[PDB]
């Protein structure tokens, strides 16, 4: 809701990125897309969210994780969609918990284990 | 379009309609409509793992209309329930 | 298409376009799609009577998109809310 | 559900024939209604109740009292949406009400009233 | 949706549906779309005065979906023309 | 193309304001509608042309003369369809002729008749 | 949805929409539609290959949505076109 | 078009079917389409054409062939659109060429060798 600049490094990632976004804190920004987000000003951490989803869809070691249909997601600033096992009720894409526009406190992870992260689990 | 009550009431043609229905609201700004579609066609496919024949395809088939076609005939055969309609 | 928000992300000619998508999905097979276009109209308009603008117009006005447009722009105005895009 | 023949005579209404949809046990089928679908076979009664409103949208008396979205509705067989006040939770549209293709016992009732006729009241 | 070959191809509510639709684009930025639905709607009709029907209305009947089905309905019959499917 | 502010008193018009867009100079601005657009600024014609369009259909006096779905088009800044017998080729609506953002110069005129001003008819 | 006359008047995100559009209609009954969007895609785009870029993406790119923008998007400011709006 | 059976046995194609679709009489109807459509009954060549193209999509060896956009045209029956450079004014796919249900005197053409084709050349 209020503006501000992106900082942060964030960290390297496998090809398999989002494997832990259901475990602990889920995964990091992608230093690879910190890069890309660093020192620009958004009106609103849902600004960030679209702009970093859209950034994903351009880093092609990224982009080839995901299926065409959440590429296509993901180019417009949405979220892509989680597994049906990851869902919880009508939250069913990624979502990112904070730890501002920090990078290196902003982490993906899916719904079911965010509420939990919130609840102490 | 239209929204039919089952798999059986869509030839294989029409249920790519509704499949690119959902690939367009899919890049919409919001998923208010994409969301209501998706619950449709969880419904309607009885597949369990629902939308994830979608936004996560088997390395078995491939990643396209097509294929999701393909996929859900095999397994509503497999198990003995009515196909798409001839 | 794109739903926005809010009252104010939308020109009138943006409101009537919503509209005619209500008016659309109004007359297909099933109420899936049009129940959540109106629960957006209803959202972002706030008007306490919601779907009976659409549905229930007045007899003061006009039955029209043209006279849905007017009486929430008329009734916003009076209660000091932020009308339409400029 | 099974097929059957409409059967009933129905009842003369006026030009307020829904204002008491929401009392007692509703508005009765009209008699030019019933005149157009008595003996007609349907394979269920969803296709009687499609077949029903679209009678009503072609009956100029009743669908004066209609609104222009309302009449498109009837149109294609869906039944109006009733006042903001009478709905339901996810029922928001006239429903038909059995006192199986027995126009004399059938009723137009708003979801609000239907629920209470059913849960004894 | 899907543009059949002629009336006898819809049902009178499927036809009603391609009235929307053309409302929908009526009201869209371009002309684009709706043009070739306008060619479309007057290929099918037959009627001598093709668009007219929708935006010049007779006087005799309602400026509606419903009134334009029931004109074309009563000239395609006054003129031994096959009707809309059953 | 070119920026400028409307200027005009325009006219008086009936109930048929466009019965003779397809003869002489077609019907002229009417004096309501001119008083809305008289010294407002616009970015081109084209922008005159929308704004013109919608002020028509928010006139009770002017909107009336038309039929619902014309009145849908001019809501959105497009200009109504003609009559089939008024069309030429693809230009299918009335069209705005000039005699700038003059409106005692412009006229509104059917295409047919557009094309025989210019042509010395 | 909405046909602007130029690729400045698009943002990336919103051409997507635009194919998506294309590729809904790409698979309806008829091409009446589909046609005049691939008209108004060679149009705006003003590659000299038009409609090959869907229909016959080059080996060295993406066949998708975003494969078909980042061409669009290189080749355009190869040629020192205006891109896409910012 | 009056009904009939398809018959034919069609001939063997290579990853390069239509590579000579715009040349001399065109590509032949591949031997396993021929296969899947041989003595069945269609209500018109036009319900043949669509039933056609739809097994063509279903056949992997020449599904490959297809970019993913024309893949879904020939999935609901329609032929697939030619390269720019083989159209024909509004003639923009594939069509297919008799020499009425007989696969082995009916060929793949491009609308501009098609043209070419009955005007004697
Ligand atoms: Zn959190
Ligand atoms: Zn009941
Ligand atoms: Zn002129
Ligand atoms: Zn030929």
């Amino acid at each position: 809701n209020k503006p501000g600049k992106a900082t942060g490094k964030g960290k390297p990632v496998n090809n398999k990125w989002l494997n832990n976004a259901g475990k602990d804190l889920g995964s990091p920004v992608p230093d690879r897309i910190a890069n890309k987000l660093r020192d620009k000003e958004f009106k609103s951490f849902d600004d960030f969210r679209k702009k970093f989803w859209e950034e994903v869809s351009k880093d092609p070691e990224l982009s080839k994780q995901f299926s065409r249909n959440n590429n296509d997601r993901m180019k417009v600033g949405k979220a892509p969609k989680t597994r049906t096992q990851d869902v919880s009720g009508k939250r069913t894409s990624f979502e990112l918990h904070h730890e501002v526009y920090d990078m290196d406190a902003i982490s993906v992870v899916t719904p079911k284990r965010h509420i939990d992260i919130h609840r102490g689990k | 379009m239209e929204l039919k009550n089952s798999i059986s009431d869509y030839t294989e043609a029409e249920f790519v309609q509704l499949l690119k229905e959902i690939e367009k609201e899919n890049v919409a700004a919001t998923d208010d409509v994409l969301d209501v579609l998706l619950e449709h066609f969880v419904k309607i496919t009885e597949h369990p793992d629902g939308t994830d024949l979608i936004y996560y395809p088997s390395d078995n088939r491939d990643d396209s209309p097509e294929g999701i076609v393909k996929e859900i005939k095999e397994w509503r055969a497999a198990n003995g329930k009515p196909g798409f309609k001839q």
